C-alpha cells in the first residue's frame, strides 16, 4: 500500500540506500495522489543523493580528463561519458515525474518547479553547445515561473521561497556567469525577508534564518 | 557547485 | 586483453568513489591469472571492502531498527522491515561469495598468501555477522581455518612489526571478540602481536613506521576497550 | 564493528 512504500523510503534513508529510497518515492508519486510536505522532502532527498553521487563522480573524472597517450585519454573520456548519461538519466527520471504527476496549492507548485529548475541546472553542468543552451533555457523558465508564483502567494521569509532564490541566484552565477544578476537576486530576496522579518513563523523559523545566512555567504563571496 | 541549498 | 587499461580503470573508479566499477575491473584483472602486484592487491581489497561495507552498514541499521520495533505489534510493518534485512543480506552474501570464489580459484611469495588468506577469513567473518543456525557454524569454521593458516605463515616468515602481520592479528582478534564472543582469547591475540612488535620497534624503515605503528595503536585501542 | 583494519 501507499503506507508501506513510504516506510520503505524511510528505511532506505536510514540505511543510506538512496536508490531504493528514490524507487519507493517514485512508486508513491506514480499513485497520482498528491504528496504531503513530508513525502515531498523524502522524494527530494532521495533523488538529490542519487544525482549528487553522479555529480561528485563526474566532477572528479572531468577534472582528471582536463589534466590527462591517446589510450589513457579516451578511457577517461569514455568513463566521463558513462557517468554523464547516468546523471542525465536520473535527471530525465525526475523531470518526467514532475511534469506528469507533481506539477499541475501554491506552496507545492514552487517546490516542484524549483526541482525542475534544479535538475535542468544539473544537466547544464555537464552539457555543451546547443544541448547546454537548451537545458539552460528550461532551467531559467522553471526558476522564473516559480519565482513569480512564490512572490504573489508566499511570504518573503518562507523557506521554500528563500531556498528557491538561493538556487536561482546560484543559477545566474554558476551557469549563466552573471554575477551582477546573481547578487541582485540574492540581495533582493534577503532584503524582502528582512523587511517582513516579523512574518517568521514559529515552526519554520530556524530553516528561514539558515537560508538567509546562505544568501549572505554567497553575496559576500561574489563581491 | 556546493553553493546551492543543502536540503529540500 | 589490455590488462593495464583495466587497472587504470579501477584507479579511475576509486577516485570517483564508484566501487562497483572498481571491483569489476579488479575482478577482471584477477581473472587473467596473472599475479597481482602490491598496488593491484590493495585496489582489489579496497574495492570489495567498500562494496561489502555499504551492505554491512545498511544491515546493522535495519537489524537495529527491526529488533527495536519488535514490541510495537505492527506485523504489516515488522514484516516489511524483516524482508528488507533479508534483501540486504542476499546482496551481502553474494558480494562475499564473489570474493571468496575469486580467492580460492585465482588468488589463494608468502606476503601475498597471508594477504589473501586474511581476506578469506575477513569475508567469512562478514558472512558470520549475518548468518544464523547451522549456516553460522560453518562460516566460523572457514573463517577460523583461514585466519589460523595466515597466522602460521605470518609467525614464521614475517617479523612481528610487518604491517600485514599486525593487521592480520587485529582482524583475528576482532573475529574472536565479535563473532566467538571470547574477550580473553581476543585480548591474547592483540596483546601478543603488540608485545612481539613493540619489543623490536627499533627496526622500521622511514616508510613502514607510519603504517606499522598505526596498526599497533589500533591493537591497543581494542585492548583498552576489552579490559 | 569498526574495530577491524581500516584498509
Amino acid at each position: 500500500d501507499r503506507e508501506q512504500l513510504v516506510q520503505k523510503a524511510r528505511l532506505a534513508e536510514q540505511a543510506e540506500r538512496y536508490d531504493d529510497m528514490a524507487a519507493a518515492m517514485k512508486n508513491v508519486t506514480e499513485l497520482n495522489e498528491p504528496l504531503s510536505n513530508e513525502e515531498r522532502n523524502l522524494l527530494s532527498v532521495a533523488y538529490k543523493n542519487v544525482v549528487g553521487a553522479r555529480r561528485s563522480s563526474w566532477r572528479v573524472i572531468s577534472s582528471i580528463e582536463q589534466k590527462t597517450n591517446e589510450k589513457k585519454i579516451e578511457m577517461v573520456r569514455a568513463y566521463r561519458e558513462k557517468i554523464e548519461k547516468e546523471l542525465e538519466a536520473v535527471c530525465q527520471d525526475v523531470l518526467s515525474l514532475l511534469d506528469n504527476y507533481l506539477i499541475k496549492q501554491y506552496e507545492s507548485k514552487v517546490f516542484y518547479l524549483k526541482m525542475k529548475g534544479d535538475y535542468y541546472r544539473y544537466l547544464a553542468e555537464v552539457a555543451t553547445g546547443e544541448k547546454r543552451a537548451t537545458v539552460v533555457e528550461s532551467s531559467e523558465k522553471a526558476y522564473s515561473e516559480a519565482h513569480e508564483i512564490s512572490k504573489e502567494h508566499m511570504q518573503p521569509t518562507h523557506p521554500i521561497r528563500l531556498g528557491l532564490a538561493l538556487n536561482y541566484s546560484v543559477f545566474y552565477y554558476e551557469i549563466q556567469n552573471a554575477p551582477e544578476q546573481a547578487c541582485h537576486l540574492a540581495k533582493t530576496a534577503f532584503d524582502d525577508a528582512i523587511a517582513e522579518l516579523d512574518t517568521l513563523n514559529e515552526d519554520s523559523y530556524k530553516d528561514s534564518t539558515l537560508i538567509m545566512q546562505l544568501l549572505r555567504d554567497n553575496l559576500t563571496l561574489w563581491t | 557547485y556546493d553553493l546551492s541549498l543543502p536540503f529540500p
